[PDB]
């Protein structure tokens, strides 16, 4: 990412803070309702509204994204283990990362309408695209 | 194909949409987030930076006409291939726009509805609109098939 | 959507296709080149290496059914939505296969025809076959739209 | 790219050799016929069969791919100027890098029957996808 991109992402995710996991859970829920082809990857989950399993997984995703922002300059070594999990073991179709990235943007917009400028929208999209490239890099 | 309680939440939320601003908002964000789309719009003038694009009189004007085509599609959700026949011909035979771009504009609109409507834009509301924007996208791309 | 000299080149080359082997070589190549697709064929057995996939007898057997479905498409080029309405339901509502993967199998089919016909698989012939595969992928995607 | 993919790419591309320029001209011709939306980028070319200009541009595309093969480990710096041309100046829609990559695979399949195994097919797709990732990295 460019210098301006780094600044807009760190700033936006700074002002997410403790809400990180709550936001992650909402993005998974928006994903499961809008794109029903993604429910097949979680047969061992209660995918009903308010589900405790979705809340706990929400926080795991959020914490993975917080590490990514904190290691923006060395992203393939901050997410190395999750490419193995996502590509080799689970065989997650690459389109699905684009569906989660989009629901994660619809969440940041509904909750942070003051920070969700068109320039910050563009910075977060390149950031989630980069995260998506690293997690599909074992294909 | 929308359920009665989907079609009623879709139509309910639209009546509260500032038809003037949201259209320009949606078209402006597409040109800044996916900059390759700017080459279709050279005659609109200065798209050099994010402020040049959002404050651009022709973008804001052209956005009213886009949102206005979205407004006519909701009314006729049972005949989109018909409503959008003339725009399909324009976009696919004259302009040569890749159908992937129809989906991206649909997805940028959803992000913008979420920006304005906040907590009123619920995950089940979003799933109903994601059905609308895909249906629009496929109606526009029919002249390629 | 095929000129008269297109439809005649398409048909002429298809008649020379080894119906026993091409469908298995195409399905086998989808699974090796795009490995996420292997999760839908879990019960076909050993897909652990490239050599396991190509010689896997369930892959060859199912490869003949896929090619059969394409022959049926070529015979009904003017009504593809109607010929594939049952297969579309299987792939879209039961199996939950993303429509992008339909384009990938069609493009892999086009690579395999070029492997087998070399010099005969001229650019004009390839362009007639691309329209067909696009035709078939859009018909299999109909139950989403 | 994995060491096995590097060996497979070098094997295949070694056998192309002196005909690389001819093959690049065939790929461009196959793309204009199959995906006629790609022609909007060459309004200043004669795009008839055997056009001097398409042959000329075939050699430029091929010489760049050979460079990319000789620098597989530092692709981002070998192609950085081409990344600027195609994103910044030309504004090429990323979907178009997938149509030219497919037309290259079809050209190699038709000329190198013995060399175009499943294993080699897969390694070449990864390589062409790697080249497309760099050329669209200013987005
Ligand atoms: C930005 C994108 C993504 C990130 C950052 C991410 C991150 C993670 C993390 C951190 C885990 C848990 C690792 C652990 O156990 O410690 C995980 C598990 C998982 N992810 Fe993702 N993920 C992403 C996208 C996706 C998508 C799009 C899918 C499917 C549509 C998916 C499916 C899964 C599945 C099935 C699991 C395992 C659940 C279980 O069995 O416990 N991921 N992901
Ligand atoms: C997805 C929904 C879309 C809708 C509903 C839509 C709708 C329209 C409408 C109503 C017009 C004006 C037609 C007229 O009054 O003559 C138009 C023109 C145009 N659209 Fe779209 N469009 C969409 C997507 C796109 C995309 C994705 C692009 C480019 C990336 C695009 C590029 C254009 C261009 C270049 C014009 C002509 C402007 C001019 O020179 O006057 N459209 N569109
Ligand atoms: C143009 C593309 C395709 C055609 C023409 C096609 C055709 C067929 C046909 C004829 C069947 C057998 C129907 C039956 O026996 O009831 C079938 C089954 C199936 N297809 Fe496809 N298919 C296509 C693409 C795909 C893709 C991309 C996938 C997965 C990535 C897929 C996954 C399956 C599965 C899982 C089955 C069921 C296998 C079983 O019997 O256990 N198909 N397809
Ligand atoms: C693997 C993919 C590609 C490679 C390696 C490649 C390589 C090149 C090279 C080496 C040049 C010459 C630059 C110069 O004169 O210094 C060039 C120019 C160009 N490329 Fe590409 N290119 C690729 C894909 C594409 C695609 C997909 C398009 C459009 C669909 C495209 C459109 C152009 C155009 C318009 C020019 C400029 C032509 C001119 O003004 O003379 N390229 N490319």
């Amino acid at each position: 990412l460019s210098p301006a991109d780094k600044t807009n992402v760190k700033a936006a995710w700074g002002k997410v803070g403790a809400h990180a996991g709550e936001y992650g859970a909402e993005a998974l829920e928006r994903m499961f309702l809008s794109f029903p082809t993604t429910k097949t990857y979680f047969p061992h989950f209660d995918l009903s509204h308010g589900s405790a399993q979705v809340k706990g997984h929400g926080k795991k995703v959020a914490d993975a994204l917080t590490n990514a922002v904190a290691h923006v300059d060395d992203m393939p070594n901050a997410l190395s283990a999750l490419s193995d999990l996502h590509a080799h073991k689970l065989r997650v179709d690459p389109v699905n990362f684009k569906l989660l990235s989009h629901c994660l943007l619809v969440t940041l917009a509904a909750h942070l309408p003051a920070e969700f400028t068109p320039a910050v929208h563009a910075s977060l999209d390149k950031f989630l695209a980069s995260v998506s490239t690293v997690l599909t890099s074992k294909y | 194909h929308l359920t009665p309680e989907e079609k009623s939440a879709v139509t309910a939320l639209w009546g509260k949409v500032n038809v003037d601003e949201v259209g320009g908002e949606a078209l402006g964000r597409l040109l800044v987030v996916y900059p390759w789309t700017q080459r279709f719009f050279e005659s609109f003038g200065d798209l050099s930076t994010p402020d040049a694009v959002m404050g651009n009189p022709k973008v804001k004007a052209h956005g009213k006409k886009v949102l206005g085509a979205f407004s006519d599609g909701l009314a006729h959700l049972d005949n989109l291939k018909g409503t959008f026949a003339t725009l399909s011909e324009l976009h696919c035979d004259k302009l040569h726009v890749d159908p992937e771009n129809f989906r991206l504009l649909g997805n940028v609109l959803v992000c913008v509805l979420a920006h304005h409507f906040g907590k009123e834009f619920t995950p089940p509301v979003q799933a109903a609109y994601q059905k609308v924007v895909a249906g629009v996208a496929n109606a526009l791309a029919h002249k390629y098939h």
